């Protein structure tokens, strides 16, 4: 059910460096100068997959070895780009996030603490379009389960999401790395 | 001879991404007789050039005025890097060097409450909804209203005011028109914060 | 020669029938050399005896600050009778009249709310009640919490904050015991103001 | 039903002026220095008069010619003299009054508004103690009502109140005068 998946250069904030081959993403220090188009977001270090999901099992990689703070999951084609907003399965937003190095949590609303006793390095997002699920895997643990939505209905168009964090405490600047499967 | 001072960037500027904050250094009189000044910026004793310098202004004093300013990058200033201003002049001797920072301490998670109208409210043809914020560390901080995609501007926000644990809290009055409160609309405050994830969050207040 | 200062009461005190309000006449440096100084108050331009002469301070320029103080009614004060200090002293050529009182503006009463606990604090086990009082003008007022007759002091209080009508508004949060929330205890939010009928009122909250 | 009372120096506050016959009261800008004991009102201009009511019907009238703000009622001997209160008709006090010139309220809580177009200058207080009530009459207006409490209940004695009001503004210096009767 693996799919290779490219980062897409319109979606990406200019504060955002891409690597070549899209498949990784930090978040620098100077903002690039680009086209201010619809579907870019402007107001966090965000990123969506080139891959646009209409049906089917799809899943995927992420590498986030030595990183205090990311954000990785699905999401409507139609979330809004433009200004602050909440990640939240209610908002068009599947995902689960780290921050503040070692916070764990699940963009349910309210939020969910996740406790992950073996801090994954990678993580595997699974997604099943029929079923009406999302689930994260943490790959340094056996694959064990860390999350699961589930209900999620599915009506149009889901993208993939991806953020490197912000850089609070200046640790934080390693790339996400989409795995090679 | 010339005074100098240094002064920080406006705090909201430093977390909004539509602002943008500056570190000004402020040379005062300089005489009318040997009045140009060099600025040299340091970012941790890295100099930099990029700084816009003002055009003098002249002081009742029959002296003048001169400013340099620096804009940060917002991670920059909130991860605490030291910022340098080095003015240089002839009414002087030797360049004075000064230096800043953001303030020292261990930053603390906002909590949010939004709390409706007292019913003794709605008698009257306005009415007052209220964002509690509180245990947040620093004080630089920054709220707003919305309502359904539009931001609501009739709002205040008290300063904030130290707690007994040494951390911070105020208050926001967003006043509206009690039909709009009655109808069943639903209003969002919003806030932003070094010590959030991906420092903003946001409470729903409706009927 | 001698500098003085006029001073007026502190704002609760005027409200405050267990506190004493005092206009306090400073003066600064007279010499160790001619360090007596005389004070005349008047009241409307009425000579009074009342008042209370403290002990000279030397100060670390060498030099003695003389301070007297005049208590003062409350109604006295709240009517804008106007207090006149006339200080004396060989350091100085002239006697200094300076006078103080009450600043104008047609007084507003103040609008008292409580609003209880969002759902969402009762997760945490200490919880805050919020007393907001607005529309009120002056900003000197007094704001107090109770509970059965006995006071709660684990409140803080913002800064009066001018609205957009030229009347103020602020907060008062009482933090509390979850436990003393959920039981049902009745809490009350107690406000002086001299625009209140009885100077007084107070306003309940309980689950 | 009429009824001759004297106002109870015990209960007085100390800025209150009582006279000699102890049917007037007015305000004064001294302190008395006088015994603290419990039955004096120690932070309103406020003041008892000496009757206790256990039963019957008993009526007075109240002259406030000029005034500019008062109060006037019945209350339950064991109202709380000492601190700051509320008049008001759950907690033991069943009272009118003028405050700020002009604006008239009825002491139930919350309070009630009273629309005089005919301003009084003498009040009577009527108390009927087995019908559990309690009214006020514009004698300026042929005696009209101005308000009625009822279901009062009445378990213990009763005290007729009065305070002269604060001084707010200068011009509230007279004072209340018991009426001959
Ligand atoms: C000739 O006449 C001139 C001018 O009239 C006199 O000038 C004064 O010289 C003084 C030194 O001798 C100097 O004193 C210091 O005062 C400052 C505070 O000054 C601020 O506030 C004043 C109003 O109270 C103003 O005069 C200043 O404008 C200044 O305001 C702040 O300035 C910032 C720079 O622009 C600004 O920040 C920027 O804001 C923008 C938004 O516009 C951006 O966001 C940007 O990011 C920001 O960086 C602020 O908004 C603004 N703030 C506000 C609200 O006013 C004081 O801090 C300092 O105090 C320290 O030091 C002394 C001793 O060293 C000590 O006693 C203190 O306790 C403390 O440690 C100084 O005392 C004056 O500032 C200056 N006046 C002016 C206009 O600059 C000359 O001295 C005269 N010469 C002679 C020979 O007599
Ligand atoms: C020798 O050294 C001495 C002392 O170090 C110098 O003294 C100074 O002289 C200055 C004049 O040359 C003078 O400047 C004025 O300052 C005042 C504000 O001062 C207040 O705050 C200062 C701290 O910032 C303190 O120094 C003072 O204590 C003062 O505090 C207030 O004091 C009130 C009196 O007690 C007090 O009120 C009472 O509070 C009590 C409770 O205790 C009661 O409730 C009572 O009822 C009240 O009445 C206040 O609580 C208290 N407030 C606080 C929070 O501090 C300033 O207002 C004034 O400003 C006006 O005038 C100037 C020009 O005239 C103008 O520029 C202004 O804009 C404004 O119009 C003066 O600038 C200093 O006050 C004084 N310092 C002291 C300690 O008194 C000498 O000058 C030196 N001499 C030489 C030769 O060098
Ligand atoms: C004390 C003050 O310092 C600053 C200036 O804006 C004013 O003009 C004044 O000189
Ligand atoms: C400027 C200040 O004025 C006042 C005093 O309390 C301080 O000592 C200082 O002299």
């Amino acid at each position: 059910h693996m799919v290779h998946i490219t980062l897409d250069p319109d979606t990406a904030n200019p504060w955002l460096i891409l690597s070549e081959d899209r498949r990784q993403v930090r978040l620098g220090d100077t903002q690039q100068s680009i086209p201010g188009n619809e579907e870019r977001f402007d107001s966090y270090p965000m990123v969506l997959g080139a891959q646009h999901f209409h049906s089917g099992k799809h899943y995927w990689e992420v590498d986030v070895t030595g990183k205090e703070a990311w954000d990785l999951g699905v999401c409507r084609d139609s979330v809004r780009r433009k200004g602050h907003f909440l990640l939240s399965s209610k908002s068009g937003f599947w995902t689960i996030w780290l921050w503040n190095k070692q916070k764990y949590e699940a963009g349910t609303y309210p939020q969910t603490p996740l406790h992950l006793q073996v801090p994954p390095c990678q993580v595997g997002i699974f997604l099943d379009y029929e079923a009406g699920m999302v689930s994260f895997y943490n790959i340094t643990d056996h694959g064990s389960l860390i999350y699961s939505f589930s209900e999620c209905a599915f009506t149009g168009p889901l993208r993939p999401f991806f953020s490197p964090g912000f850089n609070d405490g200046g640790k934080n600047t390693a790339p996400l790395t989409l795995c090679p499967l | 001879g010339p005074s100098v001072f240094l002064f920080p960037p406006k705090p909201k500027d430093t977390l909004m991404i539509s602002r943008t904050p500056e570190v000004t250094c402020v040379v005062v009189d300089v005489s009318h007789e040997d009045p140009e000044v060099k600025f040299n910026w340091y970012v941790d004793g890295v100099e930099v050039h990029n700084a816009k310098t003002k055009p003098r202004e002249e002081q009742y004093n029959s002296t003048y005025r001169v400013v340099s300013v620096l804009t940060v990058l917002h991670q920059d200033w909130l991860n605490g890097k030291e910022y340098k201003c080095k003015v240089s002049n002839k009414a002087l001797p030797a360049p004075i060097e000064k230096t800043i920072s953001k303030a020292k301490g261990q930053p603390r998670e906002p909590q949010v409450y939004t709390l409706p109208p007292s019913r003794d409210e709605l008698t009257k043809n306005q009415v007052s909804l209220t964002c509690l914020v509180k245990g947040f560390y620093p004080s630089d901080i920054a709220v707003e209203w919305e309502s359904n995609g539009q931001p609501e501007n009739n709002y205040k926000t008290t300063p904030p005011v130290l707690d007994s644990d040494g951390s911070f809290f105020l208050y926001s009055k967003l006043t509206v028109d009690k039909s709009r409160w009655q109808q069943g609309n639903v209003f969002s405050c919003s806030v932003m914060h070094e010590a959030l994830h991906n420092h903003y969050t946001q409470k729903s207040l409706s009927l």
